[PDB]
Formats: structure tokens, C-alpha cells, sequence
């Protein structure tokens, strides 16, 4: 699961 | 303070770099709030992403049913006058989310939907497509959902939408704008069109009935919308402006609400611009 990209 | 007053403070902040600053200081994530449910296992992968999760105490919760959903109640409150908006800010729907996005529409007769983002983005996809082209007729959880009109401005997509519950046979209509002209971690491509759309959203509200607005995360492009409506409505009434205030009050009902000082120096000139554009 990823994170919210910058 | 004034609104005069408060205006003058963001000019001259903004020209500083003081109100550039005092944001990055500023919390993501209250700290104190609760955020177990959206970390169960059974509820891991309906988080589009891992850090994007809802706050316990502000979690939307089906009526009567007991699936998590990624969503959270925003309520910015004018007490001066008299006022509450609300706003239901959501993830982009997952292909097993849509019976859950529809229930949480359908539960609360939600008559608006915003969407502030495309499909995909570089190749990868963002948002489920959770209605279906006109003239398909599409199943989510025992809703029925069909496009009755689909017509494209320049920067969003206004559609309507029919919502038919498969058990009792009724029938809801709701409207859903898709803003498309505005990249995930970015502003507006174009401002006067942001605005245009800001305005045309708050002149369809319905009395007392939440905004369902959402993106790919639900926090980015949402919690400018929202940071924006909130000061039309202060500027409008001759009330003061705080965008820090503004923020931190969404943050403590969904973490991370505007995700970058970009958007936060966006939404802070853009709502110089408007005080001064309406200022006699």
C-alpha cells in the first residue's frame, strides 16, 4: 500500500 | 478583528513569508484523535492510500450497516452568521468501494457530488470510474447507477446521475461535477475557472444537506475547495479571514486537508484577489 505521493 | 484588518494581515504575510511559515508549522494529523477502524485488516486495502485514513470520531458511517468507508464529515462553521456548510470529503472510489460510496450517497440523499480529479493520471489510475457513459446502466451494492446527461465545459464535466435502489425500487437524482483541469499535488491550471466553479458549487447547494466532495486522496484539491468556499462566504458578510484557522478546523475533522504550501499560497492569493476584486 503507498503512501499519498508529495 | 475586521475583515479589512484580516486582509491587510494576509497581504503583508504573504508578502513576509510569515503565513508561508506558520502553515509548515502547522499539524496534518490532530494529534489525539483516535484512527483505529481504517487500520483493521479487513479494512486496509479500501484506503486508496496508506497515509490517508479517517479520523474515528468524524468517520462516515453507513446507516444501519457496518462497511468501513474512507470518508469523513467536514463541517466549517460561520457563527456570526448563523451558517454551517458541510461537506463529506472522500477518497477516489476503488472498484470494491463503489457499493460503499453510493450507500453513504444514498443514506444521506446527498443531491451534489464533486470530484477534483481525472481518472488517471499518468497512466495510472486514480478514481474507479464509478458511474458508467451514458447510456449504460451500471450495478454498485444493489444500486443501479445511469448517466442522463453528460456535458463538458472547459475545465469540468457536469453530469446527472440517477440512482435506483435495486430492494425498494426508489429513485435519486443526484448532480456530479468532475473539475478536471487540476492535477493531484498541484493548483488550478486555471484560477478564474477554479473560482467560477467555487461559486457555481456553493449556488447548488441544497439546505442543510452535505457537499460530497472528493479526489484521488480526498485531502489535496479538497480542502482548497473547501478552504475556498469558507471565504467567499466570511468575505461576503464582512467577516475576517484566517486561512490558518480555516485549515486547522478541517484538520481536525480529516487529517492533511491542503497537502501542499503551493496550494495553501494559491488559496491565500486567490482569496486576496477576491476581497480586492469585490471591494468598494
Amino acid at each position: 500500500f503507498s503512501a499519498y505521493p508529495s | 478583528d475586521t475583515l479589512e484588518g484580516s486582509m491587510a494581515q494576509l497581504k503583508k504575510g504573504l508578502e513576509s513569508g510569515t503565513v508561508l511559515i506558520q502553515f509548515e508549522q502547522l499539524y496534518r494529523k490532530k494529534p489525539g484523535l483516535a484512527i483505529t477502524f481504517a487500520k483493521l485488516p479487513q479494512n486496509l486495502d479500501k484506503n486508496r492510500y496508506k497515509d490517508v485514513l479517517p479520523y474515528d470520531t468524524t468517520r462516515v458511517l453507513l446507516q444501519g450497516n457496518e462497511d468501513y468507508i474512507n470518508a469523513s464529515y467536514v463541517n466549517m462553521e460561520i457563527p456570526a452568521a448563523n451558517l454551517v456548510n458541510k461537506y463529506i470529503a472522500t477518497q477516489g472510489p476503488l472498484p470494491h468501494t463503489c457499493a460503499q460510496f453510493w450507500q453513504v450517497v444514498w443514506d444521506q440523499k446527498l443531491s451534489l457530488i464533486v470530484m477534483l480529479t481525472t481518472l488517471t493520471e499518468r497512466g495510472r489510475t486514480k478514481c474507479h470510474q464509478y458511474w458508467p457513459d451514458p447510456p449504460d446502466v451500471m450495478n454498485h451494492g444493489g444500486f443501479h447507477i445511469q448517466c442522463q446527461s453528460e456535458d463538458c465545459t472547459i475545465a469540468y464535466v457536469s453530469r446527472e446521475m440517477l440512482v435506483t435502489n435495486t430492494q425498494t425500487g426508489e429513485e435519486h437524482t443526484v448532480t456530479h461535477l468532475q473539475y478536471v483541469a487540476w492535477p493531484a499535488h498541484g493548483v488550478p491550471d486555471d484560477s478564474s475557472d477554479f473560482l467560477e466553479f467555487v461559486n457555481y458549487v456553493r449556488s447548488l447547494r441544497v439546505d442543510s444537506e452535505p457537499v460530497l466532495v472528493h479526489s484521488s486522496a480526498g485531502i489535496g484539491r479538497t480542502g482548497v475547495l473547501v478552504t475556498m468556499e469558507t471565504a467567499m462566504c466570511l468575505t461576503e458578510r464582512n467577516l475576517p479571514i484566517y486561512p490558518l484557522d480555516i485549515v486547522r478546523k478541517m484538520r481536525d475533522q480529516r487529517a492533511m486537508m491542503v497537502q501542499t504550501s503551493s496550494q495553501y499560497k494559491f488559496v491565500c492569493e486567490a482569496i486576496l484577489r477576491v476581497y480586492e476584486e469585490g471591494l468598494v
